């Protein structure tokens, strides 16, 4: 369409459900949407093929059984004991149901899962997996396909959603919400980094599927798109974003160039070995000792090097022997690896170790949401309240099945269950043929004169210098061993840097694939995130999952078990503060074929 | 003190594009090409565009032409030398920005493949995965792991000549993976589609898409199959075949599809 907003060019559509993100968990929710019969667009940054679900390398968890004996209530009971009693145990029974059928429905799109002698799919052992709710052994529920499982879900969610003809607004970055008075998501406000315009797209059902914001630190395994857009989008439109303290560190990451090595090589064989030669992880974890979850592999790997046991010339970083195992096995099970080391760390896996360093991977925390992908406003008297319009899938939200640490192989799960799930529950609110939404009169308005004043901005401060001082805070000040004056100085800093926005400048003025704009856009969604995360973690004065306070050593179940959430106090980055309030952990599933796995050690 | 020449294109301007000079100090930059172009955008002249998300190559974003061959900057090594360090956009592309291609047709050209498993029978209620055999798994091998890079594309002095009438290499693989893939069972009609004398016969065996391939994958090879499987399987029903999924396809959105 045709309008003119401020100068802009601004254009309207009116569908009855629009998803941000075309990741694992965006491409999944639209497929489904459009197979509901339901009018829906899917904006998205990149090409849907380049999203980061493709980097993944392990798998999906499902109790296939195809390896062994397995029942869904077990994976249920790891997840809960993973979450370290802070994820929802209503959501981890509805994602562990189903995690049967969700894969074996990727299987029909035609995903190039490996097989087995029987024609079955191939599972794998992973950190963090019993049978028989912990009494029995290792259970192999990782249903992979090579070292490349991630670029196999994407490519085929990317086939069905062809299949289904999705409308895709590819290179479109999206800036804000359109919110009513009422307090209703109506919408989102995208701009097209190929045209330069803007675009106001209206629904009745938005479903925020951006991913994480680990490009938040030095070095992270997440790529560079990883900025949290649509975490900022929600923090600027007042509404909460849960357990941002929890950033879970992957054991094994190449070192330094924070690379990811998959917990399958682990799984397949592989062992952590420190200066001294001892596969030092039986000390910790001694039941699980390299298949641990993968935060107390973590803690274990740097109180080693801290400790003076570590591998190196600088003595700074452990090592992971892969060479032991055959090479067939490693030829077949990890094609992947072998040459990612061979170039970012020039090592032969076959006859080297490989030198790795825990480095940021995953973010718990995200939108909350509840059982049905159903974004929370969560208020004193109603903790289950839920934005009227609003849905969340994916890292960018937060259902807290994975609560504390997530384990390896559930997130991926975690974008099919909830993608379908929010495709599900748009359809019985949104009928598939609805009048249009009517988008508010002043709709856009702040959003244009922001874009409009950050393309304009001629300050002392650059984005890229910012942006370092940002990740060297948060990598230094929220460490895997945080302490709580560490905490409160960065949370210092972190304040600093957001009243350093308004000082940011950008040289390029012009609106097509202007990187140096969207990459400011993108540090205000970072510096957010990474403030409240700050904050958050201060906050809480005790030592659970990923979160580990030197300070608070011990869970404090009886005044932390709750749900930590953080609002931004006005919209703009460079004039608000970060207050906290908390919401409480939903302890009972949803039916009754899962039990209350009530709360106890995580010995591991 | 390496010295990177950089194509440069303001989409706005509209001035002839021109090759810009920088210095860098190798010592305070990553081993390879992408840090290199990061930190003259971040230190020297931020104006400068290029899509990367990856750094490992997984991606398939980071597609460039660096010293006359294509290839991925993430995994392409920085070579010191007195030379100049050339970097330009994907050869023969329409350049939205700096070094930003174009690569519209080609994520065009991929959805006319239908690359989706297809299916006479809709799985039965009760029913598990598909059977496939590891021997069979094995055959879609070299042939599942292409990240659509778009450099074997953009190597093709058949892509080059011919860009709207010739699916290209990448396209042509992820074709024989879908008619390789013993799950399916409409074989007979994607290679009766394929067999075009532009859409597939404008392959001349160059070889520069497996000679530049980021992810070490043979299309070249591929296409050879293809061919070979289409000459030998040809029969005169074939188009009638065509014709026939056409009609099914009646009621599609406006988009590529079978036809
Ligand atoms: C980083 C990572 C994660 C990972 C993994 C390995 C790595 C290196 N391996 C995994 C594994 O083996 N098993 C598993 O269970 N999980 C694994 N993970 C986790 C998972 O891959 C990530 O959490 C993933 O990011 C989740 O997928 P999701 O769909 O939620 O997000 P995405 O893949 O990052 O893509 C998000 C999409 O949103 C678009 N976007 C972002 N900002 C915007 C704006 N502003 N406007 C519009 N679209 C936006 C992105 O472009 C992307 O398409
Ligand atoms: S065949 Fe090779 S060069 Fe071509 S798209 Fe696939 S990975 Fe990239
Ligand atoms: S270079 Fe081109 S002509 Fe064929 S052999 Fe490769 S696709
Ligand atoms: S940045 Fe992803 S392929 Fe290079
Ligand atoms: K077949």
């Amino acid at each position: 369409a045709a309008a003119a907003a401020a100068g802009y060019a601004v254009h309207d559509h009116f569908y009855d459900a629009v998803v941000v993100g075309a990741g694992g968990a965006g491409l999944r929710a639209a497929s489904g949407l459009v197979a509901h019969g339901l009018k829906t667009a899917c904006i998205s940054k990149v090409f849907p093929t380049r999203s980061h679900t493709v980097a993944a390398q392990g798998g999906i968890n499902a109790a296939l059984g195809n390896m062994t004996e397995d029942d869904w209530r077990w994976h249920a009971y790891d997840t809960v004991k993973g979450s370290d009693w802070l994820g929802d145990q209503d959501a981890i029974e509805h994602m562990c149901r189903l995690a049967p059928q969700v894969v074996l429905e990727l299987e029909s799109y035609g995903l190039p899962f490996s097989r087995t002698k029987e024609g079955k799919i191939y599972q794998r052992a992973f950190g963090g997996q019993s049978l028989k709710f912990g009494k029995g052994g290792q259970a192999y529920r990782c249903a992979a396909a090579a070292d490349r499982t991630g670029h196999a879900i994407l490519h085929t969610l990317y086939g069905m959603s062809l299949k289904y003809d999705c409308l895709f607004f590819i290179e479109y970055f999206a800036l804000d919400l359109i919110m009513d008075q009422d307090g209703s998501c109506k919408g989102v406000i995208a701009m097209s980094m190929e045209d330069g315009s803007i675009h106001r797209f209206g629904a009745h059902q938005t479903v925020i599927a951006t991913g994480g914001y680990g490009r938040a630190y030095q070095s992270c395994t997440s790529a560079h798109t990883c900025t949290g857009d649509g975490g900022g989008m929600v923090s600027r439109a007042g509404l909460p974003l849960q357990d941002l303290e929890f950033v879970q560190f992957h054991p094994t990451g190449i070192f330094p160039a924070g690379c990811l090595m998959t917990e399958g090589c682990r799984g397949e064989g592989g062992i952590l070995r420190n200066s001294e030669g001892e596969p030092f992880m039986a000390r910790y974890a001694p039941t699980a000792k390299d298949l641990a979850s993968r935060d107390v592999v973590s803690r274990a790997m740097t109180l080693e090097i801290r400790e003076g046991r570590g591998v190196g010339p600088n003595k700074d970083h452990i090592y992971l022997h892969l060479d032991h195992l055959p090479a067939e096995t490693l030829r077949e099970r990890l094609p992947g690896i072998s040459e990612t080391a061979k170039i970012f760390a020039g090592v032969d896996v076959t006859k080297e170790p490989i030198p790795v360093l825990p480095t940021v991977h995953y973010n718990m925390g995200g939108i909350p949401t509840n059982w049905k992908a159903q974004c929370l406003n969560p208020t004193s008297s109603d903790p289950n309240k839920i934005v009227p319009g609003l849905l969340a899938a994916g890292e960018a939200g937060s259902a807290s099945v994975h609560g504390a640490n997530r384990l390896g192989a559930n997130s991926l799960l975690d974008l099919v269950v909830f993608g379908r799930t929010a495709a599900d529950t748009v359809a019985e609110i949104v009928k598939p043929n609805s009048p249009p939404v009517t988008l508010p009169k002043d709709a856009g308005g702040g959003t244009i004169d922001r874009f409009d004043k950050i393309r304009h901005a001629k300050g002392p401060v650059s984005t890229a210098d910012l942006r370092s001082k940002l990740q060297r805070t948060m990598q230094t000040r929220a460490p895997v061993y945080r302490n709580g004056d560490d905490l409160k100085k960065g949370c210092e800093e972190v304040r600093e840097i957001m009243k350093e926005y308004k000082d940011v400048g950008i040289k390029d003025r012009t609106l097509v694939w202007n990187t140096d704009l969207i990459e400011t856009l993108e540090l205000e969604n970072l510096i957010t995130q990474a403030a409240q995360t700050i904050v958050s973690g201060e906050a809480r004065k005790e030592s659970r999952g990923a979160h580990a306070r030197e300070d608070f050593t011990e869970r404090d179940d009886k005044k932390w078990m709750k749900h930590s959430l953080s609002y931004q106090t006005k919209p703009h980055v460079e004039e608000s503060d970060i207050v906290l309030k908390y919401r409480p952990v939903v302890d009972q599933p949803l039916d009754s074929e899962m039990h209350h796995v009530p709360p106890a050690k995580r010995v591991y | 003190m390496q010295t990177f020449r950089v194509y440069r294109y303001d989409p706005l301007l509209q001035d002839k594009p021109h090759m810009q000079e920088f210095n860098i100090d190798l010592a305070q930059c990553g081993p390879m090409i992408l840090d290199a172009l990061i930190k003259i955008k971040a230190t020297q002249d931020s104006t400068l565009a290029f899509r990367r998300s990856c750094r490992e190559g997984i991606c398939g974003s980071c597609a460039m032409n660096i010293n006359g061959k294509n290839g991925l900057a993430c995994l392409q090594y920085i070579e010191p030398g007195a030379a100049p360090i050339d970097i330009q956009p994907l050869p023969h592309t329409y350049v939205l920005k700096d070094l930003v291609p174009d690569l519209s047709n080609f994520y065009n050209q991929y959805k006319s493949i239908e690359p989706f498993l297809k299916r006479r029978r809709a799985k039965q209620p009760g029913e598990k995965e598909y059977y496939q055999s590891i021997e069979d798994r094995e055959k879609l091998d070299g042939m599942y792991e292409c990240n659509l890079c778009a450099c074997c594309m953009t190597s093709c002095p058949s892509y080059w000549w011919n860009p709207e009438y010739y699916l290209g290499p990448a396209v042509l693989l992820q074709a024989y993976r879908w008619i390789a893939d013993s799950r399916d069972e409409f074989t007979t009609e994607r290679m009766a589609w394929i067999n075009d004398s532009m859409r597939l016969y404008r392959c001349h065996g160059i070889m520069n898409c497996t000679s530049c391939c980021p992810k070490g994958l043979d299309p070249a090879k591929a296409i050879a199959k293809m061919k070979a499987a289409i000459a030998a399987a040809y029969e005169p029903g074939w188009t009638k075949i065509v014709a026939q999924e056409s009609i099914a396809n009646k009621k599609r959105e406006s988009g590529m599809m079978y036809a």
